[PDB]
């Protein structure tokens, strides 16, 4: 009942901040249906396009 | 007969996401900085000149003597 606040301290850490946006923003972006003939899992997938997982 | 789960007594937590407290902006800031800054060099000018009424004094005994 008291974690939701614990990861309430990370989205003030890192996502609003603009360092670490700027160390990652559209870097590495394979989005292709090469991204799936290498037959990849889950993420690096589905937050990249294609929901589905098992 | 002696196992685990309550009858009552539950929350939940939440899954919520939400810190958006503003927070003095849009026109606020910009407004306070400039009345902050303008204070700073009217606070000059009575100090810069002053201190140059000062510098000719200075200037002054040393003309007085000298011959």
């Amino acid at each position: 009942k008291n974690f939701s606040l614990r990861i309430d301290e990370l989205e003030e850490m890192l996502t609003n901040n603009r360092i670490w946006r700027n160390r990652t923003v559209d870097i590495g972006i394979v989005t292709a249906e090469d991204a799936l003939n290498y037959g990849f899992s889950g993420v690096m997938l589905r937050g990249s396009g294609i929901q589905w997982d098992l | 007969k002696q196992d685990m789960p309550p009858v009552g007594g539950y929350g939940p937590i939440d899954y919520k996401r939400n810190l958006p407290r503003r927070g003095l902006s849009g026109y606020s800031m910009f407004a306070v900085g400039i009345g902050a800054l303008l204070f700073g060099y009217w606070s000059m000018m009575k100090w810069n000149r002053e201190r140059r009424r000062l510098q000719i004094e200075d200037f002054e005994a040393r003309i007085a003597l000298m011959p």
